[PDB]
């Protein structure tokens, strides 16, 4: 086989061929990862000077099921928190925030929570996703330790409450939350616990992220027989803030 | 420690799912029928079955299975039909390509006719399959995806098997139907051209198979690390943006300098794995039909490493101090 | 600069060490102690491999080699042109390497997350460290591992296979070549699968999980699931790491000879006639 | 050339001293090993020689 | 050239035979290893003595 | 005798420094052993070719 | 698993006295075997 | 101190029982194996060199 | 030196005892089987080596 | 005074005096087991 | 200097009393290590070859 | 005036008092090892 | 030079301490190392060569 | 004044006397170590 000239070929032309094709392919993969969190901004809030080298995308939109309507991306920001209980230790950027109240309270850090819609998440049906097992008909138990009925230690070592219900995911037939009701002396009525911060055992539940102090201040449920996506949000982090917030020892560094 | 999320703690068993439905009608197809595994359960979905049955999926399990039983037949006839051998020597029989005698003219059925007729079944299964996995797509009234990244392997299936062959004038250069004999024809094939390692393409596919393997360990750790807040429902994620994804996000971020959304890291893993068949095809189809030494093609294109040392052992040692004499 | 969601993450706490001395960021990066460390040791090596770039005679990226000493040093230190500034350079690279999986442990511990990604990329340092100081310390000499070049690490993979006459013969190669192959068909189906849920025809609605639950027991009769998927993928990657380092170990220290031999076991077997 | 100070309402203090104290002890460990990498410069070596 | 290649290395009856009649590692045709099979097909999807 | 103490001051994982001991130092077991006796299986290798 | 949570003080006089029962008994049939295997083999 | 029975207030016997009879197990068969691994005292060889 | 009793005003006693009896064992194994390794101090070696 | 235990002063003075006299036993057989084990094969 | 006890100020008794009880163990083990790796240092071999 | 555990000056004066006492006795022993070490087997 | 204290008021002795240490020991122990790796200044080697 | 740590310049002045005080001692030991080293072996 022959040469264009020098030491040219075939081989050569697609090799060059792909290097464009790949660097094209480069710019489109970047330029459709920045759908959401731009413009970039400093961190008193105002429009940063810089904003990369690439340039935004142009607008796609989605069409919703149910009746939910459109989304439009890139648009603006509908989950933006409105006033965050945060303070800056530095005059200018690249320095961390402090919390000027309780963090876990006022869902900071840690437990920040996204502003998400006010309504439940829906199946293929129409009806709520996540429903408590005493009304769902012909589910069961069918292998693994029943955690009903069992009592409840919180991270410092005391009970709280028991194991009243639980509630799944009928369509992926899952285990979502634990639902565990509060004795007396440490609150009233019901809280939820996601499955994946509990350890269940032979005759107990454990739960380390938070001390039985805090679960009287667990964000409750509006309905008790569903529960919509901010309240989910705001249960979640409620719990993965206490990894950091339930004892100054674990804010401290460890050494 | 804390629950880590590798296996279930507590499993629960309903009414078994028949599948969604639209104006298509996709029930009159679908086998009626389920059971359920508590040992797969543990890890994911214990559900088994039901499954749907069109006739390109009939046609591709029928022609596929005369295939195997045309190899499989051809291999205990060449042992004399005895049991026995036929088990101990399993990994070492084949079913071998023609001669390179016969050029692309049809071979006596001792010498390849048997391995061309075997090949045009397989051939039709595997486009058949393909053919099922567009029109579920369409009936289901969702995107081409699955379909195109079949297509992106079977396009280095017929490189293989059926383009390099023609282009190359001999039926002679594809690839025999067995387990050791298959990798005996990798090394050969290595060898025969050079040293496949400094052929360009085939780089480029080892870079986009380590990328792949790459990004699910970062992307099933990620995925993991954040089902504390929902983190493994990711098409509401998509559709309402959640804490989940602002989290995974910003690890990323806060690592390396840039991070991707819920959306866009499928695109990066559909996009890698795509591209190692692609790239590995074309590096196949250029070997032989224009490159036939690819260290002597390195030395023309200034890329082979030179050496300063000698070779030899005497150079290094002495035959009776490496025995200890 | 911040996107717009990220400032009321920036929260102080939550490192092994350093406490905020180095608690800040530097344009998009968090450094803390350990993003000093890895500085130090990454800017040190790339430098060294210049320098020695430079002495070699060549500065071209294809041509550049540092390679370990001579088998006759054994196990002590060479002259630092003849194979000692590969012995800095691999101390720099662990140095480097251990840094980076520290400081993705603290972010984790800011961010309130798990810990799985630090793990997962132990396993890719458990690979690079029986290439470059297991393997070598039982086989006796720094002179066994793998060169430092573009070009010239690929020397090392052709010839330490065919020292063993016919490499793919090996079994836990043979194991291992399979979980790769594995997670990057896992890898397509999964993305493919989303990106069809989320991207349909236009003019139609998007689809949920339990559409992507149907089309898969449609397809092959049995769906993994959306929680299942990650687990198995995450599984398949660090089996193929751990058989990988394993496939190395044992070609050298355990076995002499040519691996095809090794099947003779199955070939005798007193049952076979 | 009196106006240098101004510097110091551009930048922080914990950052710039970091990053100097890195600089500075890197740039230190390479000349030394660039210069025990050589024969005329190494004086480990030439204490074994000039012995 | 070959038997004195590095030093005087010569051979006698005890290089072949070792105490034997008939020498060990000797070797003959076995090529049509398989049946049914007619070219390439026939020497080598085996495992065999010589392979 | 005053031991109302040991129930009163509870919480106490007594065996975690144990476990650590025990891994920590198990490693200075093994790197005696492989020092006063040496490596089981050894082996050594000859060079043909560059470093 | 710790349902006793904590013995007692007279819920433990009673287990070491029986727990001591075994360890005597079980060193002096050990005495007696080092006595007849030094007997039969000495090493010292 | 004179009655050391205040040392299972801090313990559950359960699972300090079941690691003793272990250790105790694997303690034994680890000196009755040493000794079987010597020349002097494996009693099995001395009975077929008494013979 | 007559004020050491307070190191049980700082550390745990409870969680210190297990530590100590888990890093004393360890302690005398290493050395009994180091000893075992040396051809003067093996006592089993000496015994068919004296008669 | 200070404590990051709970004991106080005279308390943990007598928890104290167990332990010497405990270290003291265990450090006497240990240091006879020396003395015979130098007479029988000495190392220095 | 006489006002050295003001360390006990900055830092805190318990985690200076852990790391230094590690940190001393490990050291110690690793000289003792280091000189059993030797020839002229090893006390076990030199009894052997006096004797 | 300064304090960053809660730690008094006096306590601290105390501490201090008892840890360099019981430092200078390890460093003792260590000085005597040493020494018999050199008169048996000198490294210099 | 004289107000050279003021770096306290920039950096947290806390924080700084550790980091000290740690700097300084390995400093120290890549040194000793360095002058273990020569033949001119290994004291290990120079004993025995000696006597 | 300026202070990102807490600290007051009677505290910093009182830290930063303590501070070169050991600092002054390591070096000296150093310094002694260093030159019967050269004594020893000379280098340069
Ligand atoms: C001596 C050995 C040679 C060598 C010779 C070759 C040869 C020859 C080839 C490879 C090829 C590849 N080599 Mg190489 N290779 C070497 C060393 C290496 C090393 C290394 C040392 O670490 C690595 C990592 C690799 C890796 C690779 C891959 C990157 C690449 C395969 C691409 C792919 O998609 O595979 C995945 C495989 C497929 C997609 C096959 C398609 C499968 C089809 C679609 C299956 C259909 C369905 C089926 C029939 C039904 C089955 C039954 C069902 C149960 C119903 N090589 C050395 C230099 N290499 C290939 C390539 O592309 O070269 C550029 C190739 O042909
Ligand atoms: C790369 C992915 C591979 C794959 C995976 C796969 N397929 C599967 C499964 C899995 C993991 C099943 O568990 C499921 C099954 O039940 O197999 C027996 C199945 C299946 N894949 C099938 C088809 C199929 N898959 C294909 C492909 C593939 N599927 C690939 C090889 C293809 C081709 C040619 O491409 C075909 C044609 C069927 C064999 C089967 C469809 C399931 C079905 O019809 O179930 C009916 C229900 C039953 C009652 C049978 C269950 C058996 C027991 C009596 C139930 C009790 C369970 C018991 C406790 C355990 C036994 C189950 C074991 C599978 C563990
Ligand atoms: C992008 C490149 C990667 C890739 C992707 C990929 N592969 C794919 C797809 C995609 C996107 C599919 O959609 C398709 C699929 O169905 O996946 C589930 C598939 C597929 N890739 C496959 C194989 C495969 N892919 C490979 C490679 C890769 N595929 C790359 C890593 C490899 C190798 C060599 O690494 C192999 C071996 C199949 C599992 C499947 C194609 C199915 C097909 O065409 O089947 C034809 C069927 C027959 C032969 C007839 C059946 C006869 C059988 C011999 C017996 C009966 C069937 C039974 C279920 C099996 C036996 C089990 C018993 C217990 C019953
Ligand atoms: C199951 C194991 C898989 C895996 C996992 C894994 N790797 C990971 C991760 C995970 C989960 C991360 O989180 C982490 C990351 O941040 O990714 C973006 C990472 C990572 N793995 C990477 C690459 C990588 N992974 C690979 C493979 C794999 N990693 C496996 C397939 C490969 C190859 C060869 O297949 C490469 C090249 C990095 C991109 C990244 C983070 C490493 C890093 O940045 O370390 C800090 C160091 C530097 C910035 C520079 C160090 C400079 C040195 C001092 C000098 C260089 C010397 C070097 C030895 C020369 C080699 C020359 C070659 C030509 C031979
Ligand atoms: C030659 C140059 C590199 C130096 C040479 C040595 C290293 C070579 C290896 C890898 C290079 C990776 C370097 C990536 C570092 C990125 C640093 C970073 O962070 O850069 C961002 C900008 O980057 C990005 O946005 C991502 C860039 C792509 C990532 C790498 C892709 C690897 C793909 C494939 C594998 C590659 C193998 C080759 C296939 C050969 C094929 C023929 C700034 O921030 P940003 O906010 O994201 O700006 C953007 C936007 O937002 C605007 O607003
Ligand atoms: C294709 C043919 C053969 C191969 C591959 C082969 C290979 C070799 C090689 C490479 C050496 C040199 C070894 C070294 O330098 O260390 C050698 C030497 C030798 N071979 Fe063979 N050999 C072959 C056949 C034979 C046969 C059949 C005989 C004897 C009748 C034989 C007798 C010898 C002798 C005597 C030496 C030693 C000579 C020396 O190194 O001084 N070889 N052979
Ligand atoms: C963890 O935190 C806390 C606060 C608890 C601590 O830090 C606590 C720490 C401890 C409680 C530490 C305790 C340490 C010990 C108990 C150490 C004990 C050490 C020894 C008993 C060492 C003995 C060493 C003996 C040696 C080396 C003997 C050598 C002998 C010879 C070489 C023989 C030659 C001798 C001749 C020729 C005689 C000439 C010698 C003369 C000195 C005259
Ligand atoms: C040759 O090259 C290589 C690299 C191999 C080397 O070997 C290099 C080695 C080095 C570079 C080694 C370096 C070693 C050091 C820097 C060592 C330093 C050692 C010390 C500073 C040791 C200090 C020890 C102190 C001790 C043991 C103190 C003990 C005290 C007590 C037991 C008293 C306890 C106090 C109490 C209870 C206080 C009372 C409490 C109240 C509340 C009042
Ligand atoms: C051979 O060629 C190769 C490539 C090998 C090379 O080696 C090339 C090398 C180079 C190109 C090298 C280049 C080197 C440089 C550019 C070096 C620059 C160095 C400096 C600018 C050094 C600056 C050092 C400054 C110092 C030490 C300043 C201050 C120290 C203090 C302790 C000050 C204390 C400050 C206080 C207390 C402030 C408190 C005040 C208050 C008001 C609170
Ligand atoms: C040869 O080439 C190679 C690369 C191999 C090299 O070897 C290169 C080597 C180098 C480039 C080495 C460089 C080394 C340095 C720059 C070293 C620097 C070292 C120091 C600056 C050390 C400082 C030490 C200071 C100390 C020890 C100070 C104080 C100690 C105290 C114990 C004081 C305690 C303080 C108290 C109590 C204050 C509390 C007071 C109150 C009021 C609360
Ligand atoms: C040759 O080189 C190598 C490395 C091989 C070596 O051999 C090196 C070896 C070393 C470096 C070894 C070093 C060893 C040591 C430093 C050992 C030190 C050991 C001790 C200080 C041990 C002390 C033990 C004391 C005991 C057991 C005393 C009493 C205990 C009790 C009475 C238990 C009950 C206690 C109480 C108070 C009641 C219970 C109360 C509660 C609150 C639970
Ligand atoms: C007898 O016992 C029973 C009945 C149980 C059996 O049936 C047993 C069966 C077996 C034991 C079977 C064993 C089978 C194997 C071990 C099979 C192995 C197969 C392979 C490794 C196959 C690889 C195939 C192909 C490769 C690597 C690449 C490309 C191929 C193709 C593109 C093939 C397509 C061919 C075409 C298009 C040519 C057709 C010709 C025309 C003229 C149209
Ligand atoms: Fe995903």
């Amino acid at each position: 086989e022959e040469t264009f000239f020098g030491n040219f070929d075939l081989a050569s032309l697609s090799l060059w061929l792909f290097y464009g094709f790949f660097a094209l392919l480069i710019y489109y993969l970047q330029t459709e990862n920045m759908r959401e969190g731009y413009p970039l901004e400093d961190e008193d809030g105002n429009t940063a000077a810089n904003q990369g080298p690439f340039p935004l995308p142009k607008e796609k939109t989605f069409k919703l099921q149910h009746g939910r309507g459109e989304l439009t991306l890139p648009g603006e920001d509908v989950q933006r928190r409105d006033n965050l209980a945060l303070r800056k230790t530095a005059h200018g950027n690249g320095f961390p925030m402090e919390p000027t109240g309780d963090p876990m309270l006022d869902g900071v850090g840690p437990a920040s929570w996204s502003k998400r819609r006010d309504v439940p998440e829906l199946d293929a049906h129409g009806h709520p996703k996540i429903v408590p097992m005493s009304a769902a008909e012909g589910f069961g138990v069918s292998a693994g330790t029943d955690p009903r009925g069992l009592p409840v230690m919180a991270g410092d070592g005391e009970i709280v409450g028991l194991v009243s219900d639980m509630w799944i995911d009928e369509a992926e037939q899952l285990v979502r939350y634990l639902e565990l009701e509060l004795d007396p002396e440490w609150g009233d009525g019901k809280r939820l616990v996601q499955r994946q911060m509990v350890r269940i055992k032979s005759d107990r539940v454990k739960v380390r992220s938070i001390y039985g102090k805090h679960f009287k201040n667990v964000p409750k449920t509006k309905s008790p027989n569903q529960v919509t996506l901010l309240e989910e949000d705001k249960i979640m982090a409620y719990y993965a803030g206490g990894t950091l917030y339930a004892d100054e020892s674990r804010l401290e560094p460890q050494l | 420690p804390e629950y880590q999320n590798i296996f279930t703690q507590v499993q629960v068993q309903g009414p078994a799912e028949l599948g969604v439905d639209n104006e298509n009608n996709l029930t009159e197809e679908r086998t009626t029928g389920t059971g359920f595994s508590q040992l797969i359960g543990w890890i994911g979905n214990a559900q088994l079955g039901p499954i749907y049955l069109g006739w390109f999926g009939i046609i591709s399990l029928v022609t596929g299975t005369l295939w195997f039983n045309i190899v499989g037949f051809n291999m205990l006839s060449q042992v004399g039909y005895s049991i026995p051998e036929f088990i101990r020597q399993l990994f070492w029989l084949a079913l071998e390509p023609p001669s390179p005698e016969y050029g692309l003219r049809m071979p006596p059925l001792d010498d390849g006719g048997w391995f061309i007729i075997a090949s045009f079944f397989l051939l039709v299964s595997v486009i058949s399959w393909w053919l099922r996995t567009y029109q579920l797509a369409e009936m289901h009234k969702m995107g081409k995806h699955v379909a195109w990244a079949f297509a992106a392997a079977i396009w280095l299936f017929l490189v293989l098997g059926l383009f390099r062959p023609i282009l190359m004038g001999s039926w002679s250069e594809a690839v025999p139907y067995g387990i050791f004999p298959h990798l005996d024809w990798t090394t050969a094939f290595s060898i025969r051209y050079g040293n496949l390692y400094y052929n360009p393409f085939h780089a480029l596919s080892i870079v986009f198979l380590y990328g792949s393997v790459l990004l699910f360990a970062m992307h099933g750790a990620t995925i993991l690390a954040v089902t504390r807040f929902g983190g493994d429902r990711e098409l509401e994620q998509i559709y309402d943006r959640g804490t989940a994804s602002e989290r995974a996000g910003l690890f990323w971020r806060w690592t390396m300098g840039f991070n991707a959304t819920m959306e866009g890291i499928h695109r990066w893993a559909w996009w890698f794995a795509v591209l190692t068949p692609i790239t590995g095809g074309i590096g196949i189809l250029l070997t032989g039909t224009v490159v036939d030494n690819w260290f002597l093609w390195a030395v023309e294109h200034n890329f082979a490493p030179d050496y300063t040392q000698d070779y030899g052992y005497e150079a290094y040692t002495t035959y009776d101090g490496f025995l200890g004499r | 600069a911040l996107l717009s969601f990220e400032r009321k993450y920036r929260v102080r706490g939550g490192t092994l060490i350093g406490g905020d001395l180095f608690d800040f960021w530097v344009g998009p990066f968090y450094v803390g102690f350990f993003g000093v460390t890895t500085a130090f040791f990454a800017l040190l090596g790339t430098i060294l491999i210049f320098w020695g770039a430079s002495q070699q005679g060549t500065f071209n990226p294809w041509l550049i080699n540092i390679a370990p000493p001579d088998l006759s040093y054994g196990l002590g230190m060479a002259p630092l042109m003849e194979g000692g500034l590969w012995q800095i350079i691999t101390i720099c690279a662990i140095g480097a390497f251990v840094s980076w999986a520290l400081r993705e442990v603290e972010i984790c511990r800011k961010l309130g997350m798990g810990y799985h990604v630090p793990f997962a990329f132990s396993v890719a340092i458990f690979a690079y460290v029986t290439l470059v100081v297991f393997r070598p310390l039982l086989m006796g000499a720094w002179g066994h591992g793998f060169p430092y070049g573009i070009w010239s690490h690929l020397d090392w993979v052709s010839n330490t296979g065919y020292a063993y006459l016919h490499f793919h013969y090996n079994p836990a190669h043979m194991l291992a070549v399979t979980f790769f192959f594995t997670t990057t068909l896992a890898l397509a189906l999964h993305g493919a699968l989303v990106l069809s849920a989320a991207n349909p025809p236009k003019g139609e609605e998007v689809k949920g999980p339990d559409n992507e639950d149907t089309f898969f027991r449609d397809f092959i009769g049995y769906s993994i699931g959306t929680l299942g998927i990650h687990r198995v993928g995450l599984l398949l990657a660090l089996n193929a790491g751990f058989w990988s380092a394993v496939c190395i170990i044992i070609s050298g220290p355990v076995w002499t000879k040519g691996w095809p031999e090794w099947w003779n076991w199955w070939l005798e077997m007193p049952i076979w006639p | 050339m009196s106006k240098f100070y101004k510097i110091w309402l551009i930048f922080d203090p914990r950052r710039v001293f970091v990053a100097q104290g890195v600089f500075l002890f890197l740039l230190a460990a390479m000349i030394h090993l660039v210069l025990l990498s050589t024969e005329h410069f190494n004086w480990f070596e030439l204490a074994a020689a000039n012995a | 050239g070959h038997v004195y290649a590095n030093a005087e290395v010569g051979v006698t009856c005890f290089t072949c035979h070792r105490g034997q009649a008939v020498p060990s590692e000797v070797w003959y045709r076995i090529d049509p290893v398989t049946e049914n099979t007619s070219g390439w097909a026939s020497v080598q999807n085996r495992a065999t003595s010589l392979s | 005798k005053w031991f109302d103490e040991w129930n009163s001051k509870n919480p106490t994982d007594i065996y975690k420094p144990a476990i650590v001991v025990g891994v920590a130092g198990g490693a200075v077991f093994a790197a005696a052993l492989l020092v006063s006796m040496g490596q089981p299986l050894a082996t050594d290798s000859m060079q043909t070719g560059p470093r | 698993d710790l349902s006793f949570t904590g013995l007692t003080d007279e819920q433990a006089q009673e287990l070491h006295s029986v727990y001591m029962s075994g360890l005597w008994l079980f060193s002096a049939v050990a005495v007696v075997a080092h006595l007849a295997t030094f007997i039969w083999r000495p090493w010292f």
